[PDB]
Order: C-alpha cells, then sequence, then structure tokens
C-alpha cells in the first residue's frame, strides 16, 4: 500500500459504502427492482479491496477489522436475502447497523493536529469533565420538577364525553370538539356544560397508547414529560390540560418555573461549557486601453451592481396572476434572458482585459463566473425556473460588494472559513451517519413511514434536531416497536436530541462568538500599544435624599414620585378590558388623572429648572427625554379627548395603542434600567448588519419560492380530488378531535365531521404567491416553529426535489443565521463589561481573584480531645464515608416521592411511614454534630442551619401525622421531603458550583428580566387594545386570549417560547367574509388587524426572543467561568483552597481571622500538598513570602485573604495573567522584597518560583 | 301554508324556505317524491352539522357578534340552497343564494379540521373562495 493514490480511493469507497448502505432498503428495492442488486455489485467489489488492503498490512485499525467483518456479514445477508429465503422485512436487515460508521475513515487522516494529540486528550478530558457536571446537575434538576409534577399533577384522564356513555364504547363520537381535560371537582380545573360530564378514559376501558405517554402518573413518566418541556416543544398544551385538570396556580407556578430554570439558564449551562472549551483550544494553543481603463471605473461598478440589483427584482416580481396568464417565454424570462447576456458580457470582457489567468485568480470572480456558467444554462427552456434558478437568486450576494462595512463584518463574523466549514462538515456527517443508523434500525418495521427510506429518515433527524415535533417522531417510532423494545428506542431518541441540541447547537454559538473574538496575540500586541422662579425648581426638582439609605437616595424625591405614580398607572390599566374602557368606568380614569397632572408638574418642576435645549442638563436632551414628552402628550391627548368610539383601525385606537408604552417610563427613571438600555444598544450596529443578512438571505429564498412555487401551493380541501375541474359541489369533512389521543376507529363507526363546500385554495398561514407572502412565510419558518407545516406542503403539493429548498434555509437560517444574533449579542455584553480585550489567562486571573475574594476562612472548630465521647462522634461525624452516606440517604428519601401520596390511595401509607424513619435518622445525624461540634460549632455553618430547619421541620410533620393524619400532613411530608431533597446540592461541589452559577445568574440578571416584563406589558396592553375581541380561531381559544391583560400576558410569555405564535398571529389578521365588522366601535366587533397583527407579533418575537433572550445567555456565560474550577497547572484550584483554609484553622487555633507575621512562617513550613514550599532545597522562596507578609505591614498581623492573595500571586506566571499596571506593580514589590532580603543578608509555587528566578 | 307530507302554498318539510312552484318552476308523484328525498337528505346532512356544533364547547365565546342559532340558521340556508339550485320568487327580501356560503363562514366557529391525509394549515373547515376566483345569479329569501 506504499502507493499514495490507494489512500484516496479508500476514502472515496467509504464515502460509497455509506452511501451503498443507506440505499439498502426495502421500500427502495421495492420501487427500484435493479437497485436491490446493484448494492450487492458494490459491496462485493468494496468488501475485496478493503479485505485485501487490510491482509496487504499484516503481509486503530482493529476498526478496520471489525468493519470489513461488518461488511462481510452485511453481504451474506444479502446473498441469502435475494434467495428469498430471509425475508426482506426481517430485522435480520439490523446486521448492517454499524456500517455507517464506516464514514469515520473518510475524515480520518484529517485528524492531524498542529499539537501533540496530548493537550487534545487534555483538553477532552477538562471539557467532558465539565460536561458529566453539567449532565448530573441537569439531571438532579429533572429529577427535582418530576417529583413536583407526580405530587402537584396526577393522571390527566378526565374528559368530558357525552351524557350517556358507559365503559368500553368509548369512540371518537363521545369526546367534545375539540377534546377538553376536565376536574371532577366542583370549584377546581374546569368544568363542562350540561349534556356532557366528566368521566376517566382510563376507566373506561382505554388502553395508555390511545390516550398517550405524556404524564404524571409516576416519577418516569414526569421526568420523561419534563425533559419534553424542557425544550419548549408542546409545554404549552400540556399547561392548558394542567389547569383544567387541576388548580390554575399549580401549572402556572410549576411550568413558568421550569421554563425559566430549565429551558433557559440550564441549558445555558451548556452553552457556557462548550464556550471555556474553546477558550482552553486556544489557551493550550497560545502555551507554544480604450476598454481595459472604463472596466476598471467605479461608474461600470456601480452600473453592474445597479443592473444585478434590477434583475433580482425583476425576477422576484413575477407574482402569481392566475391560471389564465404565464409561458414559458414570457416577459419575465426575455428580461432574464437579457440580463444574463449582459453579465456574459460582462465577465466575458472582465476576461479579455485582465486575461483567465488573472481573472480566475479571484475568489469573487470566481463565483462570478460560477454564476455566469449556471445562469447561462439556466435560460435554457428545459431549465427555466428550475433548480437552476438558485444560481440566479444568486446574483444578488454581489450586492454585498456594495457596502465595505457589511462586507468586512462578514469577514470578521466568519471569521477563518477552516473553523465554521468544518463544523458544517461534522454536522453534515453526523447527520448522515444517524439517519442511515435509524434507517437500518427501523427500515423495517411495518406501519412506520418515517424511516421507510434514507430520505424519510434524513428528514425525521433533521426534525429531530431543529426540536420542531421530535415528540411525535419519537412516539410514532414507540407506538411502531412493540413495547418491549419501546424503552431502548426512547433512550436512543433520547440521546440523539441531548447530543444534538446541547453540544452541537452549542457548537455553532462557540465558533461564532471564538470568531467575533480577537486572537490573543492582536489583543496582547494591542494592549501593548496603548500602554426668581426658578430657584424654586430647581431646588424641588434636585433634591434627594448601610444600602438602604443608597436606595433612598438612587433617585429624586421627584423621580421617586413619578416611579410610584408611573407603577400605580400601569396597575390600573392592567385591568382595562374591550368591555371595561377607561373612557366609560370612571374607577379606571382616575389614575389616568393623576399620571397626567402630576406628570405635567414635573416637566414644569424640571423645565424652569433646566430648560428644554441648548443646556448641559436639559429635560429634552437624549432620546429618553424625548420619549418622555411623547407619553406625556399622547396622554394628555387622550385624557383630553376621551372618545365615546373607537373605530378599529381609526386614529383614536393608535392613540390608545400609542398610550401602551406608559410602562417604558421606568426605563428612564430608573438608573439600572438606563443602563441596561444603553449596554444592549451599544450592538445595534452589529444586530442590524446581521438583520441585514438574514434579510438577504430570505430574499433570495423568497425570490426562488416564488418563481418556483407561485400558485403551484393551493390544492381541493377534499382529499379524494385530484383535479381543479373537480373540486366543486360539497363533500364531508372530518373535524378534529384530538391529536393527543391515537383512539382507533371501529370498523362500524363515522368519524365527527359535517359537509362543507369543495374550494381550491391555499394554506391559511403561508403562499408563495408574492414576494411579501414569501418572505413573511421564511420569516416565519425562521422560527422553526410550524415548519414541518411548510416543508410537508411543499414536497406533497409541488414534489420531493423542492425538499432540498426548505432544508438549506432551515440551516442557513436557523443553525447560523440566528446564531450570529446570540455571538453579536454576548460579544457586545462582553465588550461592554470590558473583558473582550483581555486574554484568556487574563480572565482567568480576574475570575480567581473574585472566587479568592468571596472565599472565607474555614470555621469549622477543631476536633476536641478531653472527652472521649465528643472526640469519637466528631471523627465518625467528619468521616467522608458518613457524608457520602448521608448524602445517599438524602438522595433515597426523594424516592418516596415517585407516587402521590394521597389519601385515597393505600399506597401512601407505607410510603409516608417508611419517610417517618427517614426523618429521624435523619434526626441522629444532625444529633450526632451538635454533639461533635457543639451548638456554638454546629450553628457556625450556614449549611447546618438549613439542615437544622428541614430537620426540625420533619420532626413537626411526623408528630402531626401520626396525631392527625390527613391529606394536609401528606402534603406538608411531601414538602419536607422536596426541601430535603433540595438539600443535597450542598453535598456535591461540582453541584453546588453550579447551582451557584444559577442563582447568581438569576440575581444578576434581574434588571433584564425587569425590562423583559416591561417591554412584555407594554404589548399586552397593546394587544388587550387591539385583538381584545378576536373571533376564536386556530390558536385563539377559551386560553389563548387577549381579553384580559393577564390573559395578554400569559399568551405573551407562551409566545416568547415560540409554541405556535405564527398561528395565533394569523389568527389576529382574519378579516372579512371571516367576521362580521363595524363602523362604529372596535369592542363591537369580532374582526382582527392585519397589518397590526403583523407589526406586533413580529416585533415582539424579534425583540425578545432574538435579541433580549440572548442577555441571559451572556451572563451565565460570565457566572459559570466565575464559580466553576477545574484543577490547573497554573491557578489555585479548589482543592488547593480548601487545603489551604485547613492548614490555617491548623495554625492558628484562634479565630480572629489574624495571624501574627511571626505565625506566618509556620503556617508556610505546614503547608502542604500543591503549596508545598520546601525550606531543603527551596529557602529563597520562603524567605521572601516571610518578607512579604513581614512587609504588607509595619509588623502588624496579617490577614487571611493576604496570606491567600500571596499565594495566589506566587503560583502564576505574573507576565501572562496580569495586565500592564498591576503586572508591574507586582514586579516592582517583588524584586523589592527579594532585594530587600538580599541586602539584609548580610508544585505550582516552586514552579513558578523557578520560572520567575531563571528568567531573572 | 300547508307543508306537503296554487303550489305556491306547498313547502316542504325540511327547507321551509322552498315552495313547489319555485321548484318546478327551476329544478306529479315524479318529482315530488324526488323533492322530498332531497329534502330528508339535507335534513340528514343538516342533523350531522348539529352534531359537530353540540360538542362545540366554545359555543358562547368564540364570537361575541355570532351565537349558534345564527350560525345554524345561515348553515341550514346554505345547504338547502345547494340541494335546490333554484331561484325564489316570493321572497319580501332578496338575496344572492351565494353570499349565504360567507355568512356561515362569518357566523360560524372556526372548526379545525383533522390532518391526516392532508395538511391544511390553519385552513378552517368551512371556506367558500379558492386560490384567486370571482365569487359573486340566483337569489333567494333573507331568513337571517
Ligand atoms: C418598545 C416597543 C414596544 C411596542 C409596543 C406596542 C407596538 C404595537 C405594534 C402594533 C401597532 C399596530 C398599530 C395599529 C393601530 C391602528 O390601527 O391605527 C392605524 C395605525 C392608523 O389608522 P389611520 O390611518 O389613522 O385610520 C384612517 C382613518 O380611517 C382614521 O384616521
Ligand atoms: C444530506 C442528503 C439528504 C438527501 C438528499 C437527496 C436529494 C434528492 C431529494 C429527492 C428524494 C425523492 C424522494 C421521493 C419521495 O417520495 O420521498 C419524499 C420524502 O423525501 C423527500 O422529499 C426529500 C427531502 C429532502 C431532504 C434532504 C434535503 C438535503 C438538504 C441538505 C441541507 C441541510 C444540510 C445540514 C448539514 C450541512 C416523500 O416524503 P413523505 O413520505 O410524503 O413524508
Ligand atoms: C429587494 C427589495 C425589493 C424586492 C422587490 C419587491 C417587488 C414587489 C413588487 C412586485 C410584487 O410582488 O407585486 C405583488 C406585491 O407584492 C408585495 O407584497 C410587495 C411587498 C414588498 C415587501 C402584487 O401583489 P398582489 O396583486 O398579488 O396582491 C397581494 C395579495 N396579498
Ligand atoms: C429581587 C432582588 C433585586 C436585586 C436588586 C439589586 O441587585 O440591587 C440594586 C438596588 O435596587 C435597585 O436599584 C432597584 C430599585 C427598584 C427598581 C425596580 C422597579 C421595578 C418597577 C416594576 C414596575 C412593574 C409595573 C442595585 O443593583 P446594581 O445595578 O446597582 O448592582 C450592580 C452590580 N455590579
Ligand atoms: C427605540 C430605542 C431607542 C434607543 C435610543 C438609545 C438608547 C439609550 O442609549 O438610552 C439612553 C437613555 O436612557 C433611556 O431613557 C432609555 C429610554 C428608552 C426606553 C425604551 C427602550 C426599549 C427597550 C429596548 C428595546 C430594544 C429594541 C430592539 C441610555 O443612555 P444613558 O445612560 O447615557 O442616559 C443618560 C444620558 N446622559
Ligand atoms: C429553585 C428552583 C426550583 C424551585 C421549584 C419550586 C420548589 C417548591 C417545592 C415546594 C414543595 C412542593 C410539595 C408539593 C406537595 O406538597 O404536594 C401537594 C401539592 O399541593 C399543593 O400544591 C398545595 C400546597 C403546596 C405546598 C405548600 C407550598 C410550600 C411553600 C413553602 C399535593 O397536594 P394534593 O395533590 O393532595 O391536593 C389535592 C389533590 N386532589
Ligand atoms: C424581518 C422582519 C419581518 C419581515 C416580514 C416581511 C414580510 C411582511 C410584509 C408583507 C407584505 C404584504 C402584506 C401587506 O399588505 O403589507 C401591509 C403591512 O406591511 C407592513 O409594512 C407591516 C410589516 C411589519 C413588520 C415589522 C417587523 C419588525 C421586525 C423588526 C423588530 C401593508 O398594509 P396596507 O397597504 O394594506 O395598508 C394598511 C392600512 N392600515
Ligand atoms: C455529501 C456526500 C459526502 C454524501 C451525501 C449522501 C448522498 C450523496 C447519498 C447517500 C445516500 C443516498 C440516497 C440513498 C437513498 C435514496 C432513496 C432512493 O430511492 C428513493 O428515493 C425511493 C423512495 C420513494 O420515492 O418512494 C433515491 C436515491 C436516494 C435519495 C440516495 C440519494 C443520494 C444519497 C443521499
Ligand atoms: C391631586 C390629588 C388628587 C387628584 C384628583 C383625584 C380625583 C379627581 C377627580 C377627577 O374627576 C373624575 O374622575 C371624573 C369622573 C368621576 O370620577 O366622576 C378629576 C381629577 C381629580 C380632581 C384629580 C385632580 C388632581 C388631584 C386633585
Ligand atoms: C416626538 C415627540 C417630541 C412629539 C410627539 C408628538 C405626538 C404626540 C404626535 C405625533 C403623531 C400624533 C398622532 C397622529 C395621529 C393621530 C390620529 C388622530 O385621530 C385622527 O386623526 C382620526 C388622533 C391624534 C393622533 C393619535 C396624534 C396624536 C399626537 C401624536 C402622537
Ligand atoms: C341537559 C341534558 O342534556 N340533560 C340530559 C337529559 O336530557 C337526558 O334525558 C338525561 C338522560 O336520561 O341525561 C341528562
Ligand atoms: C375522514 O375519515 C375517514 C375514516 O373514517 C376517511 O375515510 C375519510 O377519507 C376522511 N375524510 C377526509 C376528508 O379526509
Amino acid at each position: 500500500i506504499n502507493k499514495p493514490w490507494v489512500h484516496s480511493l479508500l476514502r472515496i469507497c467509504a464515502i460509497i459504502s455509506v452511501i451503498s448502505v443507506c440505499m439498502n432498503t426495502p421500500m427502495t428495492f421495492e420501487h427500484y427492482p435493479p437497485l436491490q442488486y446493484v448494492t450487492f455489485t458494490l459491496d462485493t467489489l468494496l468488501m475485496f479491496l478493503y479485505t485485501a488492503e487490510m491482509i496487504a498490512k499484516m503481509h486503530w485499525c482493529v476498526f478496520d477489522g471489525f468493519m470489513v467483518f461488518c461488511l462481510w456479514v452485511s453481504l451474506v445477508l444479502q446473498v441469502f436475502e435475494i434467495a428469498d429465503i430471509v425475508d426482506q422485512m426481517s430485522p435480520w436487515g439490523m446486521l448492517r447497523i454499524p456500517r455507517p460508521l464506516i464514514m469515520i475513515r473518510a475524515f480520518r487522516i484529517y485528524f492531524r493536529f498542529e499539537l501533540p494529540r496530548t493537550r487534545i486528550t487534555n483538553i477532552l478530558k477538562r471539557s467532558g469533565e465539565q460536561i458529566w457536571s453539567v449532565s448530573i446537575f441537569l439531571l438532579f434538576f429533572l429529577l427535582l420538577y418530576g417529583i413536583l409534577g407526580v405530587q402537584m399533577f396526577g393522571t390527566f384522564t378526565y374528559h368530558c364525553v357525552v351524557n350517556d356513555t358507559k365503559p368500553g364504547n368509548v369512540t371518537w363520537n363521545s369526546l367534545a370538539i375539540p377534546d377538553t381535560h376536565c376536574s371532577p371537582e366542583l370549584e377546581e380545573g374546569y368544568q363542562c356544560p350540561p349534556g356532557f360530564k366528566c368521566m376517566d378514559l382510563e376507566d373506561l376501558g382505554l388502553s395508555r397508547q390511545e390516550l398517550g405517554y405524556s404524564g404524571f402518573n409516576e416519577i418516569g413518566t414526569s421526568i420523561f414529560t419534563v425533559y419534553e418541556a424542557a425544550s419548549q416543544e408542546g409545554w404549552v398544551f400540556l399547561m392548558y390540560r394542567a389547569i383544567d385538570s387541576f388548580p390554575r396556580w399549580r401549572s402556572y407556578f410549576y411550568f413558568i418555573t421550569l421554563i425559566f430554570f430549565l429551558a433557559w439558564l440550564v441549558k445555558n449551562v451548556f452553552i457556557a461549557v462548550i464556550i471555556e472549551t474553546f477558550a482552553e483550544i486556544r489557551v493550550q494553543f497560545q502555551q507554544m486601453a480604450c476598454l481595459q481603463k472604463m472596466m476598471r471605473s467605479s461608474v461600470f461598478h456601480m452600473f453592474i451592481l445597479s443592473m444585478v440589483t434590477v434583475d433580482v427584482i425583476v425576477a422576484a416580481s413575477n407574482y402569481y396572476k392566475g391560471e389564465n396568464f404565464r409561458r414559458q417565454y414570457d416577459e419575465f424570462y426575455l428580461a432574464e434572458v437579457a440580463f444574463t447576456v449582459l453579465f456574459d458580457l460582462e465577465a466575458l470582457l472582465k476576461i479579455w482585459c485582465l486575461g483567465f489567468t488573472g481573472y480566475i485568480s479571484s475568489s469573487l470572480h470566481k463565483f462570478e463566473l460560477l454564476l455566469v456558467i449556471g445562469t447561462t444554462l439556466h435560460v435554457y427552456p428545459d431549465l427555466y425556473h428550475s433548480q437552476f434558478t438558485y444560481f440566479q437568486v444568486l446574483r444578488v450576494v454581489r450586492l454585498i460588494k456594495i457596502s465595505p462595512a457589511l462586507e468586512d463584518f462578514v469577514y470578521k463574523i466568519f471569521g477563518p472559513g477552516k473553523k465554521l466549514g468544518s463544523l458544517v462538515v461534522f454536522t453534515a456527517s453526523l447527520l448522515i451517519v444517524m439517519s442511515a443508523i435509524s434507517l437500518q434500525m427501523f427500515c423495517f418495521v411495518e406501519e412506520l413511514d418515517r424511516f421507510t427510506t434514507f430520505p424519510r429518515a434524513f428528514m425525521s433527524m433533521f426534525q429531530i434536531l431543529t426540536q420542531e415535533g421530535w415528540v411525535d417522531v419519537m412516539d410514532q417510532t414507540l407506538n411502531a416497536v412493540g413495547h418491549m423494545w419501546a424503552p431502548v428506542v426512547a433512550i436512543y431518541f433520547i440521546l440523539y436530541h441531548l447530543f444534538a441540541t446541547l453540544i452541537l447547537l452549542s457548537l455553532f454559538v462557540a465558533v461564532i462568538l471564538d470568531n467575533l473574538e480577537l486572537d490573543e496575540d492582536l489583543k496582547k500586541l494591542k494592549q501593548l500599544k496603548q500602554s426668581r422662579f426658578r430657584n424654586f425648581c430647581r431646588v424641588v426638582v434636585r433634591a434627594r435624599f448601610h444600602q438602604l439609605y443608597d436606595l433612598l437616595g438612587l433617585v429624586t424625591y421627584l423621580d421617586w414620585v413619578m416611579i410610584i405614580v408611573t407603577i400605580c398607572s400601569c396597575i390600573s390599566m392592567m385591568f382595562e378590558s374591550p368591555f371595561r374602557r377607561v373612557m366609560h368606568a370612571p374607577t379606571l380614569q382616575i389614575a389616568e388623572y393623576v399620571f397626567v397632572i402630576f406628570m405635567s408638574i414635573e416637566l414644569n418642576l424640571k423645565i424652569m429648572a433646566d430648560g428644554l435645549f441648548f443646556t448641559p442638563t436639559a429635560v429634552i436632551r437624549d432620546f429618553g427625554g424625548v420619549m418622555d414628552i411623547f407619553i406625556y402628550l399622547v396622554s394628555l391627548i387622550f385624557l383630553c379627548w376621551m372618545p365615546q368610539n373607537v373605530p378599529a383601525e381609526s386614529g383614536a385606537q393608535l392613540l390608545m395603542v400609542l398610550r401602551c408604552l406608559r410602562p417604558l417610563r421606568i426605563f428612564k427613571l430608573v438608573p439600572q434600567m438606563r443602563k441596561v438600555v444603553r449596554e444592549l444598544f451599544s450592538g445595534f450596529k452589529e444586530i442590524f448588519l446581521v438583520s441585514i443578512l438574514l434579510l438577504t438571505l430570505m430574499l433570495v429564498f423568497a425570490s426562488f419560492g416564488v418563481q418556483l412555487f407561485a400558485g403551484k401551493l393551493a390544492k381541493c380541501n377534499d382529499p379524494n380530488i385530484i383535479r381543479r375541474e373537480d373540486c366543486n359541489g360539497i363533500f364531508r369533512i372530518n373535524v378534529s378531535v384530538s391529536k393527543n389521543l391515537n383512539l382507533k376507529l371501529r370498523p362500524g363507526e363515522k368519524k365527527p365531521g359535517f359537509w362543507v363546500p369543495r374550494v381550491w385554495a391555499n394554506p391559511r398561514n403561508f403562499n408563495f404567491d408574492n414576494v411579501g407572502n414569501a418572505m413573511l412565510a421564511l420569516f416565519e419558518v425562521l422560527s422553526l416553529k410550524g415548519w414541518v407545516e411548510v416543508r410537508d406542503v411543499i414536497i406533497h403539493r409541488v414534489g420531493p426535489i423542492h425538499g432540498i429548498y426548505i432544508h438549506v434555509f432551515v440551516f442557513l437560517g436557523c443553525m447560523i443565521g440566528l446564531t450570529l444574533f446570540v455571538g453579536v449579542v454576548i460579544a457586545n455584553f462582553n465588550e461592554n463589561k470590558g473583558t473582550a480585550l483581555l486574554t484568556v489567562d487574563q480572565r482567568r486571573w480576574e475570575d480567581l481573584k473574585s472566587r479568592l475574594k468571596i472565599a472565607q476562612p474555614l470555621h469549622l472548630p477543631p476536633r476536641p480531645d478531653n472527652d472521649g465521647f465528643r472526640a469519637k462522634m466528631y471523627d465518625i461525624t467528619q468521616h467522608p464515608f458518613f457524608k457520602r452516606t448521608i448524602a445517599l440517604l438524602v438522595l433515597a428519601q426523594s424516592v418516596l416521592l415517585s407516587v402521590k401520596w394521597d389519601v385515597e390511595d393505600p399506597v401512601t401509607v407505607p410510603l409516608a411511614t417508611m419517610s417517618v424513619v427517614f426523618t429521624f435518622i435523619f434526626v441522629l445525624e444532625v444529633t450526632m454534630k451538635i454533639i461533635a461540634m457543639s451548638p456554638a460549632g454546629f450553628w457556625q455553618s450556614r449549611r447546618n442551619r438549613y439542615d437544622l430547619l428541614v430537620t426540625s421541620l420533619g420532626v413537626v410533620w411526623v408528630v402531626l401525622h401520626f396525631a392527625l393524619l390527613n391529606a394536609y400532613t401528606y402534603m406538608m411530608g411531601a414538602c419536607v421531603i422536596v426541601f430535603r431533597f433540595f438539600s443535597i446540592c450542598g453535598k456535591h461541589v461540582t453541584l453546588k458550583m453550579l447551582l451557584l452559577t444559577v442563582v447568581v445568574s438569576m440575581y444578576k440578571s434581574f434588571f433584564i428580566i425587569v425590562g423583559m416584563f416591561l417591554l412584555l406589558l407594554c404589548y399586552a396592553f397593546a394587544g388587550v387594545v387591539l385583538f381584545g375581541t378576536v373571533k376564536y380561531g386556530e390558536n385563539i381559544n377559551r386560553h389563548a386570549n387577549f381579553s384580559s391583560a393577564g390573559k395578554a400576558i400569559t399568551v405573551l410569555f407562551r409566545i416568547v417560547t415560540g409554541e405556535d405564535w405564527n398561528k395565533i398571529m394569523h389568527d389576529c389578521m382574519v378579516q372579512p367574509p371571516f367576521c362580521t365588522p363595524d363602523e362604529f366601535t372596535y369592542w363591537a366587533t369580532d374582526c382582527g388587524n392585519y397589518a397590526g397583527a403583523l407589526m406586533y407579533f413580529c416585533s415582539f418575537y424579534v425583540i425578545i426572543a432574538y435579541i433580549m433572550l440572548n442577555l441571559l445567555v451572556a451572563i451565565i456565560v460570565e457566572n459559570f467561568s466565575l464559580f466553576y474550577s477545574t484543577e490547573e497547572d497554573q491557578l489555585l484550584s479548589y482543592n488547593d483552597l480548601r487545603h489551604f483554609q485547613i492548614i490555617w484553622n491548623m495554625v492558628d487555633d484562634k479565630r480572629e481571622g489574624v495571624i501574627p507575621t511571626f505565625r506566618v512562617k509556620f503556617l508556610l513550613r505546614l503547608l502542604r500538598g500543591r503549596l508545598e514550599v520546601d525550606l531543603d532545597k527551596d529557602k529563597l522562596l520562603f524567605k521572601h513570602m516571610c518578607y512579604e507578609m513581614e512587609r504588607l505591614h509595619n509588623g502588624g498581623d496579617v490577614t487571611f485573604h493576604d496570606v491567600l492573595s500571596m499565594l495566589s500571586y506566587r503560583s502564576v506566571d505574573i507576565r501572562k495573567s496580569l495586565q500592564l499596571e498591576e503586572l508591574l506593580a507586582r514586579e516592582q514589590l517583588e524584586y523589592t522584597i527579594e532585594e530587600e532580603v538580599a541586602k539584609q543578608t548580610i508544585q505550582s509555587c516552586s514552579i513558578i518560583h523557578s520560572l520567575r528566578e531563571s528568567q531573572q | 301554508c300547508y307543508p306537503q307530507g296554487n303550489l305556491s302554498d306547498f313547502y316542504l318539510s325540511f327547507c321551509n324556505s322552498y315552495t313547489l312552484w319555485e321548484l318546478f318552476s327551476g329544478l306529479c308523484r315524479q318529482c315530488v317524491e324526488a323533492y322530498q328525498d332531497y329534502d330528508h337528505h339535507a335534513q340528514e346532512k343538516y342533523e350531522e352539522f348539529e352534531s359537530v356544533l353540540h360538542k362545540y364547547l366554545q359555543s358562547e365565546e368564540y364570537s361575541v357578534k355570532s351565537c349558534p342559532e345564527d350560525c345554524k340558521i345561515v348553515y341550514k340556508a346554505w345547504l338547502c340552497s345547494q340541494y335546490f339550485e333554484v331561484t325564489q320568487f316570493n321572497c319580501r327580501k332578496t338575496i344572492p343564494c351565494k353570499q349565504y356560503c360567507l355568512e356561515v363562514q362569518t357566523r360560524c366557529p372556526f372548526i379545525l379540521p383533522d390532518n391526516d391525509e392532508v395538511i391544511y394549515g390553519g385552513l378552517s373547515s368551512f371556506i367558500c373562495t379558492g386560490l384567486y376566483e370571482t365569487f359573486l345569479e340566483p337569489e333567494c329569501c333573507d331568513v337571517r
């Protein structure tokens, strides 16, 4: 195998082998008989060349041996299959499950990095340990919410059926339309009206496959449902079912907290882990004549770009007129031919001028000539409006050259092509391999059309990757295979979803961010480069007031009055409705009047105090003042007008909608919210350029869709009719009863439905007839919500080939396009905070400084000696075995909540009793420390405070339970178990660090959450006034409404997660003849607002999801690196600081926190482990550290933090971790110490001391 | 005023909005029994519609202007118009019968059709106009 070509051919043949196994499918052979054999013709060839290649090497290779064995096995299986002795629909096909892995050989030689593989092994060690930590964190959260759901909810099997219904015969015609859950109580949940009765479907002989899988029956089902909801997929409907079945507050608290904690923060911890992985990569990689002159004219370039613009616009302007208007030689065809000739002449003249050699050398000209070739072929009648049109619609990319700022921003954000190129190649390869594996796994299962061919398997895997409806794919696949293999199939699907959503989508964000950052070289070099009556108003305006005194002096008295007045006006506006108007309800006008009058005064009191313009501190100086006076004028005009009749789509309604911007005064009256707005808008330029890139992508694909999908999505709503000629008359359509129940229909039963007209119409939610329709459809697809509907409609009504069109966009617009927003937001956040120009080492030094500042001495008392009692029990308490045993007991007690503690149920009585024992056990534990360390010492630790609290609650529960015994006692016991389970985060190191990260991120995110809530409140008022009375449609239902401010707030919060937000948008766009309009008022009409709804929903979704929601991500990515730490060779480890605290308590019997300067030598001599300062071999470091702790103060006893900072400085390369100022100061101080000790003459620490001295 | 069980005094059982005079003028055992058979078929279809509509628990909330009463009235009108494509002459108030279609989708709730053999993509169960088509000829009574 000395030939070099053999390796290239073997890579090509590995690709061909994966291609062949992807095609070895039963249905593929059924639809194409000959393939059945060509596959056998490939393997037999490959299987030889591979076999002959291993023996030739014999006379990582274990992988090659196993794969050639797999090829042999597959070929023998296919031999027997062609013989008809083994059924093609048999599970034997699974014998080819490993074959796709041959694809690894195709991209194996490219694993040759520029560094020793030890660096890669260590990087992956670190990253995998952190991934395991965050996975344990996610498991903890999932188990917590699972037990919470099992205890707060039950089995959602109570549905309303028709009055007279008996068990066994429950059918489709028994449920309501749509199916509705209910409550057996009288004041809890939903009560369905007369004619219907609430009954348990599971009691009526109904299997659970028919009911579904998601629920809170037991711990496993609850954890499954909680993980499904954590992906923000179908959680709002689960919430609706819960609100119907059980009290509302339970569902609200539960699901909103689950979305806030699990779906956001805990899921951003993985993004933070991958970002730190890239940072560690960067770190470890740093530790080493007439026509020639005219052609170049600016006017000619401008002319060519103008012609490209005209071409794209003319091509996209060919909207659908009707079946009576279109030709293959239309006028648009002639215009496109003319533009093609023009640009071909343009390219050929460039070639004649600069010569093909110099012309083709440019990448831009490479792309230009590729477009020329593709468009000259596209103008061919047989290729017009086909898949070649892509080339044409790519001409717009040329326009990117008109703005050099956008060009440089593209070059920057996309960075070196290698990174994101390899990421894209890996994504494609992994998708192909997983699709092939799932294919060969389910290619034979009957009644499952999701993996019957490789295209469908790839579509399924892509759907799981996009998270839109992956639960449906999993449920279908599980129902397909027997209940015996359902668990393993579910585990496989869950593992794939986890790896695809928490690693790959995070890898994209990490790559984009890393490209948005400067490299360490340029960072270092750049940091090296830059080394009367007016007096009364004045007094009343400028007059103002621990931290309580700081909060009271946060703003002026007038600003405080304005804040309170604004909050009061907002609370009052929360009560306004389409039927309780502020114009007709005097009780609601009070606040109104106030807000006006007061505000007026304020304005005057400020105007007369600071003028309005051309002064240093004017009133209308910023955009904030302009917004303030705008709000004031709107409010005053509305108050003076108070129109009693507000027609829809009128000026009065616009005034009312503008009046909903009142909550934005809090952005200007509160300094922290002003800071939020400023820090967010400091990156508006990059946000705008990313928006322009996304708009260019959407324009390209919308032009393509309009030329290829115009008028071709319409169809007859009767599935039996095929031609538009027979789409007339009436037919019996089936109504959607339930999409969660799989109740099969009987042979002698008719599905519920009714007779309707036959119509040839498009989908109500999307179409490609105009450029605007296509642009809006693609904007909706960009959210990955309801895009599977568009995919299926395009694959069915247009053709399967066009399935490419929808899959490329979703990849370039979502996996890459929307990632850009995340990267830009996080980069602007880091820049504002001031850590963007610091190298990774400097960031880690800052994080270490913070961690050592927040650290305090380990205040645990010493081990007694006078008493064998306390000494023995102390030795027994602080033993790690005892600690881990108590941790296991805490983890096991929570398993008692696996079943709902119920008085109606007997299984509760044992469980509860068991828990009692647990409680008693815990008492003993606590009690023994109260004997080991004395109450004074036991109360020293803030964790033991929580332990004693929960143990006392548990004792109280035991008493009240074996004294009263009722439902309230069981609820109390469940709460006690939940608290003692939450206590487990204090037993585990990394779990504690991660929960610290999460809680501190929640704390530091307070003002961002408050600003998001203010924007949501403005939008909620605007929506209550716009769509307050909109006819119920697809998603506007009893749950999703704008009739109240609370209903609007909740539906907007749902929209933040994107859960079918476009459906709600299209519901609020309803206009006649689908609704009854009114000429007088807007609250007397069931119509919506088309443009109003578009603006409202699109702007809200953009602003919240694509921008502000990422602000939290950033914060996480920050506090993560601030709290999580791993053992390194350059800084202080958690082990190091714990050992330092231990030795500090050992050398300082006192607890004053200060140690005499002569006892510092004792501390150093006593310091062992990774910080030992050997006096036999390193006397100089010891003397220097002692003199430093003796000089810090003129003989004064030092502090714990003082010695800790000394050790921190002495344990890292100052030249690579500190900045100019601090580096110079520290080197000066250290050399002063050194030379002073010299004159007075007459491990991490040791290793860096060697570095320092040798370098000197 | 003689519901069958001058021909302009004999209306049909279910489609009360039509008279034998109107039927014979547009569309005696021969045709009379066929008209009553069409009436029975329309009655069956309308009973099916009522069955589907009574299972709509959001009947008193889907619209602030429309109730199930007007929806049922206009739907029965549209059904009878589709079964008897004739023109009425004794009506005191006229209406283009095609308009009834619109009225249905204007006054009846949004029933979601099932998505198994076809993806409707937000389309209602009852629709009148297709892709770019002039909806609106016969003239019927205004029983609204
Ligand atoms: C990018 C390179 C490195 C690998 C990309 C993989 C494709 C080049 C190969 C691998 C599997 C092949 C597919 C295997 C299975 C199918 C189904 C096969 O038969 C059917 O589509 C019948 C299904 C039906 O229409 O009912 C048509 C070829 C196709 C799309 C093949 C197209 C080419 C594919 C996608
Ligand atoms: C309604 O469901 C039945 C199955 O009982 C099916 O035969 C029929 O085609 C469906 N109707 C439509 C319009 O899809």
